[PDB]
């Protein structure tokens, strides 16, 4: 006998079982690192898509630009990715993208965003996944090395009293005028250059934890100066994919499936009887080294030609920031004798010191940066390798998907589709199975003409009923998602009466994106708990365990006879299920909790969501 | 080891000792020190406080308390709920939870209609008697449908619904019809045209033959299955043309092969597959069944199937113009390639009414005919029998239902042992007061438990029973409980052989001494009861202390003793080479241990 | 256990194929008189220590 798990797929759908296919969520334990190796092959294919020759030696560096944008060179194999962008080109797929909206809508979208920013404290940038410190030179929480940030303001010049985004950003402003500068080390200071440098100085990042694929091995981590600016233009990208039915990005699930629906409601009862559709799965390769902030910043002007001149300099910060960006090259190489007996480590500033010594693959990879090296960094111009401007990328590929000319009108053809950061889906329109690949290369085209790529080993298509899109793989019917997230105890431990009810919203919230089913939802449940319990090390009373915490419990038990209304984390039972998630069991044990338990628990007169005695600050 | 922070006075004056048990405890602290907050500390009143500041989640529990859960449903499309919509419906399934409205209208027509199934099939077990015990049923099925208690004599004929149950059982009331048809699950009606039958052959395996019928001339009708509306011509044996009007892929597919098989167009009429030659029965136990419903059955097998019966639909390629009123082999609503004779369009044909009332004959198979043949209704065109709880019912006359299984027979068994009790002579206090329990191995209600008993090896478990019972009298300490569990099993003769701690009856449930079971469960503080599948029985009599005594009813010549941990784990098994004075732990459970002694 | 121990003996004794380190093991059971029952792989003393009549074990080995 033997054995194929795929003939299962024969005499049923896939939209069923393709979740067989990838295997649970959870941290990967790849570990994907970020290494010099890897640093440098990203920065040469960046400078590589770049078909331009160009440069122009600064003022403040005394180092050269490579300036990629409006000056494609180099038209051989331009099937191949590219990020030499053209603004005539841009500004008028903005245009189109205005006229279709309305005239009055960027203006809005940006005074919106504006009054949003205007009563926001800067407190919020310590809401972030992580940052890189300027002074220990390391990547932390963004309230750590705010902490470190406001208090070397403190040591140095004062304290700085603005208690808002605006006067945190003209602090920082003024900061980089400061001569010297001063922190507490291990205390020290620094001059302007340095100081600088520090704050365009970027991280490469191992993390990279997500379904799909994990694409991120050196995703950026940048300091905290830009920080604000980013935000604020995220703010205003955000405001403006709001209102564009082919944006998928601020949201996903139900609101998806709507906007799926609509389209393909719309594309039906839109073409006639000659007309035939089609669909395409396009995934945009590289979709972090040919975005230029340069473009990003020619079109935030636009976008605010006509409003508050606050806005036009404001949105014009960030993106210069990142024309101006110094890459923080990972661990150095290390040499070794030929027993491999000994073995010496050195940094990445040095290598340019034993150039000699490396093999020719590190050596060929390394002379031609050799120029944009200061000391230990590569000072990057342009590209952008953070998952940042995820909502601006969007906007761009839907000016691109709003084109439309008299050239496709006279053949009876056209497009429309739905585009997320890097991942998009298509729809042409004709009346002939030659035109569609006409239109798709006029597409493709434009799409080429200002850096967003496609790949062809990775994007496919076929006709209108079957297509994919960020994991919900849609069809005539039986939409399947396949985007099921988890909690994680071990790495996020906060409270004994948090983390569980966090972990019933979130069930609650995949439950309603379908991700998950009633009888899968209860086994997560019964999952969860369990894992809950051996992270805080406890049991039921039921239970023979001789643990610490159990002790005690073993002792002070015979005491009450509400057992059902006892605690989790005090040898408790399980009383929710479905129907009350958004309940937290506290509430629904109140009631029945033993007077004299639920008193010794309720007592704000203790040495410390329902406020419990259960909390571990 | 103390990572938790803490205050200190507020320690103090609480008098939290350090190490109280060996655990520290701890300004710095553990985590143990909760729960010695927790379970002896300062006690307060500040519940209204609490319930106050979170009333926003407290009125949500209110409201959730304030739910009167419905039935489900598993189907498809065609604020205080959106806190639980996730709850309340997917996409495949459906909750009908209501909050304050109610109408029990639709849900009377749903159990009206499964009990006129019910009972036109159970009508199906003869030859001869068909109509008759049909009608008798009817007569003796009554039901406090809604809250009037009315019969299914009249039901019948006042509702206005129309199905094939409904027809197939009012028909023999003389009842008016509204001119409908049902060939399977499928709703049908004629437009224009008429026909005679005529008489045609198929082959199976390609040697042997069976007759079929069908019509001559043209006649439109008018199609009809979920969420999909149609219209059709047949003539001779084919379908002419057919056009939709309800856009969905299955819905589609499924109606297309049924007015396809109405219209027996296709090959499969003229030879048969190589699935059907695997049983070539046209045949129910012990009657005829045509092509048609035999077909049929052979796609609800499987969608290859009707895959198959589709492509014997001729296949073609689409023209311009025609995309946007084409179709697919999925039902794809357009396609570069469509089927012969066909057009999708948008919107559902608006079906006609007709407003003449008929009367039909009934037949030995139930089949109604209101003229020129045109069968309207019939058995043949019925789900399987499927099994659901009916209430509100009254079902006399026999054949209303079996109601007999395993679980049911052991209820009764111990019913009956429970009786027996009766608080008097000749009954089980007696006998025990007497200490004459072979008696006890003969009694009647035993001999009629004995069949749900595992015959292979029931010696044994009788052996083991009658140890119990003789041990547990004899000494006078003994437990009502255990023992009437035990007892149905003493009634065979002991045997030698390899017990395993579970006495297992004929339907592979079982029992165990020395604990509780879903079929046997009972506790103490409630003696009085006894628990059978959650179904509470009362006992006869009172006891306080009868019970209380279960030392003999774990194991056989073994007693409970003081707990402890220095005897050895055992099994059930090495028990035979133990001595005396000599104790040892054991399972009697789930993580549930106890030590024992012998004798 | 006496009945089990005389029953090997034999076996090993009437032919001659018999194995010395397992009839000075059982031996100290056939003092006694035989009787019924169900030997169920294991020979107990009187202090909860058994020796087994072909595997090694603790007790002996």
């Amino acid at each position: 006998m033997e054995i194929n798990p795929y003939l299962m797929f024969l005499n049923n759908d896939v939209t069923s079982l393709i979740s067989t296919t990838y295997p649970y969520t959870g941290p990967p334990p790849m570990s994907h690192g970020s290494s010099t190796k890897y640093t440098l092959e990203t920065i040469k294919r960046t400078y590589d898509y770049s078909r331009t020759s160009v440069e122009k030696t600064s003022k403040v560096f005394n180092i050269p630009r490579r300036k990629f944008c409006n000056c494609l060179e180099d038209k051989d194999e331009l099937v191949k990715p590219t990020g030499n962008v053209d603004i005539s080109s841009l500004l008028g797929l903005a245009e189109m993208m205005e006229k279709r909206m309305g005239e009055g809508f960027f203006k809005h979208c940006v005074m919106e965003a504006e009054t949003e920013i205007l009563k926001m404290h800067f407190s919020r940038l310590t809401e972030g996944r992580q940052t890189y410190d300027w002074t220990s030179e390391r990547n932390m929480p963004a309230a750590t090395a705010l902490q470190l940030t406001v208090d070397a303001i403190k040591e140095t010049e004062g304290p700085f009293k603005g208690t808002t985004m605006l006067e945190y950003c003209n602090k920082m402003i003024e900061m980089l005028d400061w001569k010297e500068i001063k922190f507490k080390k291990v205390i020290d200071s620094i001059k302007h250059d340095e100081f600088l440098i520090r704050a365009l100085t970027i991280n490469t990042m191992a993390k990279d934890g997500e379904r799909g694929k994990l694409q991120r091995r050196a995703i950026a981590t940048p300091g905290m100066i830009v920080r604000p600016f980013s935000k604020i233009v995220e703010t205003v990208a955000q405001k403006i994919c709001e209102k564009l039915k082919e944006s998928g990005l601020p949201v996903g699930g139900n609101e998806k499936k709507a906007k799926l629906k609509t389209t393909v409601t719309s594309l039906n009862a839109r073409m006639n009887s000659d007309q035939f559709a089609v669909n395409i799965t396009g995934d945009n390769s590289k979709w972090n080294e040919c975005q230029q902030p340069e473009a990003y910043l020619a079109l935030l002007a636009y976008i605010t030609k006509d409003s508050s001149d606050l806005m036009k300099d404001l949105c014009s910060v960030a993106p210069v920031l990142f024309c101006n960006k110094f890459v923080k090259l990972g661990q150095g190489i290390r040499l070794s004798n030929k027993r491999k007996t000994k073995e010496v480590i050195i940094k990445a500033e040095k290598m340019g010191k034993y150039k000699n010594l490396m093999r020719e693959e590190y050596k060929n990879l390394f002379e031609p940066l050799e120029k944009y090296i200061q000391k230990d960094v590569c000072f990057l111009p342009g590209g952008m390798l953070m998952g940042m401007f995820n909502m601006l990328s969007t906007v761009l590929g839907v000016s691109t998907l709003c084109y439309m000319d008299e050239e496709l009108k006279a053949k009876g053809c056209f497009w429309t589709g739905l585009q997320s950061s890097d991942d998009f889906v298509l729809f042409a329109v004709a009346s002939n199975w030659s035109n569609i690949h006409w239109t798709i290369r006029r597409f493709n085209a434009v799409c080429k003409l200002i850096g967003i790529n496609m790949s062809l080993e990775k994007s496919y298509g076929s006709l209108p009923e079957l297509f994919e899109f960020t994991s919900m793989f849609f069809d005539g019917e039986f939409v399947s998602n396949l985007a099921m997230e988890l909690p994680a105890f071990t790495t996020a431990g906060v409270n004994e009466g948090v983390d569980f009810t966090a972990a019933m919203s979130i069930i609650k919230t995949n439950m309603i994106n379908n991700s998950l089913s009633p009888s899968t939802a209860l086994m997560a449940l019964r999952i969860c708990l369990q894992e809950f319990r051996a992270t805080y090390r406890v049991h039921p009373w039921d239970s023979r365990v001789k643990g610490g915490r159990m002790k005690i419990i073993n002792e002070f038990i015979k005491t009450i006879e509400n057992k059902d209304g006892l605690l989790i984390a005090d040898g408790g039972k399980l009383m929710n299920n479905i129907s009350t998630l958004h309940i937290p069991e506290e509430v629904l044990k109140f009631e029945k909790m033993d007077e004299q338990y639920r008193n010794r628990v309720f007592n704000p007169k203790n040495p410390f969501a329902v406020v419990s005695t259960h909390s571990f600050r | 080891k103390f990572p938790i922070i803490a205050n200190k006075r507020m320690l103090e004056e609480a008098q939290i000792p350090k190490e109280h048990n060996n655990v520290a405890l701890w300004v710095l602290a553990s985590a143990s020190c909760i729960n010695y907050w927790n379970f002896c500390g300062p006690c307060v009143n500040n519940s209204e406080v609490i319930k106050e500041v979170y009333k926003s989640r407290f009125g949500r529990l209110e409201r959730r308390k304030e739910i009167m859960w419905k039935e489900l449903r598993f189907t498809l499309v065609d604020p205080e709920r959106m806190e639980l919509i996730h709850a309340l419906g997917g996409e495949t399934w459906i909750q009908e939870a209501n909050t304050a409205g109610i109408s029990n209208v639709d849900q009377r027509k749903n159990d009206i209609r499964a009990v006129c199934r019910k009972v036109c099939l159970a009508a199906n077990a003869s030859i001869m008697n068909a109509k008759s015990k049909l009608v008798e049923y009817i007569k003796s099925t009554s039901m406090r449908i809604g809250e009037t208690e009315r019969k299914l004599e009249e039901l019948i004929l006042e509702t206005d619904d129309v199905s094939p149950e409904v027809t197939l059982c009012k028909s023999a009331l003389g009842g008016q019809l509204g001119k409908t048809l049902s060939f399977g699950p499928m709703l049908l009606k004629k437009i224009s045209g008429s026909g005679v039958k005529v008489k045609d052959t198929v082959y199976i395996q390609g040697v042997r033959a069976v007759q079929f019928e069908y019509w001559s001339e043209q006649e439109e009708f008018y199609g009809e299955y979920k969420s999909a509306t149609a219209l059709f011509s047949r003539k001779e044996r084919s379908l002419e043309w057919i056009t939709i009007g309800g856009g969905i892929n299955e819905d589609r597919k499924r109606l297309l092969a049924m007015c396809m098989i109405f219209c027996r167009d296709g090959d499969y009429f003229k030879d048969a597959p190589a699935t059907i030659t695997m049983a070539d029965l046209s045949t129910k136990l012990g009657r005829e069944i045509p092509y048609q419903y035999v077909m049929m059955n052979w796609i609800q097998k499987s969608e290859d199937n009707l895959e198959a019966l589709l492509y014997s639909r001729g296949i073609v390629e689409t023209n311009p113009g025609k995309m946007g009123s084409s179709m697919g082999i999925d039902g794809s609503k357009r396609a570069i390639k469509s089927l012969r004779a066909v057009t999708i369009q948008s919107g559902k044909i608006d079906m006609p009414e007709s407003k003449e009332k008929i009367h039909l004959e009934l037949s030995d198979n139930l089949e109604a005919f209101d003229s020129s043949g045109r069968i309207v209704a019939t058995i043949l065109d019925l789900p399987s029998d499927k099994k659901v709880t009916f209430q509100d019912v009254s079902f006399q006359h026999p054949d209303l239902a079996v109601l007999r299984d395993e679980k049911t027979a052991i209820t009764k068994g111990y019913e009956a042992l429970i009786k027996r009790l009766g608080t008097g002579d000749n009954d089980i206090p007696s006998l025990i007061a007497k200490k004459d329990y072979l008696s006890l191995y003969n009694l009647p209600e035993v001999k009629l438990m004995a069949p749900l008993i595992r015959p292979n090896r029931k010696g044994v478990y009788s052996r083991v029973a009658r140890k119990l019972v003789s041990t547990q009298v004899t000494t006078g300490h003994y437990s009502l409980h255990e023992l009437i569990k035990v007892l149905p099993f003493t009634y065979f003769a002991p045997k030698q052989g390899m017990f395993e701690g579970r006495l297992f009856f004929s339907n592979d449930s079982f029992v165990e001494p020395g604990v509780n079971n879903n079929v046997f469960s009972w506790s103490k503080a409630d003696s009085s009861k006894i628990y059978c599948h959650g179904i509470a029985i009362r006992v006869p009599l009172v006891v306080g202390d009868e019970h209380m005594d279960t030392s003999l009813a774990l194991l056989e010549g073994f007693s409970v003793c003081e707990n402890d941990p220095r005897a050895p784990m055992v099994t059930r098994q090495d028990l035979i080479d133990v001595g005396f004075g000599q104790k040892v732990r054991l399972f009697v459970g789930q993580g549930s241990v106890r030590t024992f002694k012998r004798t």
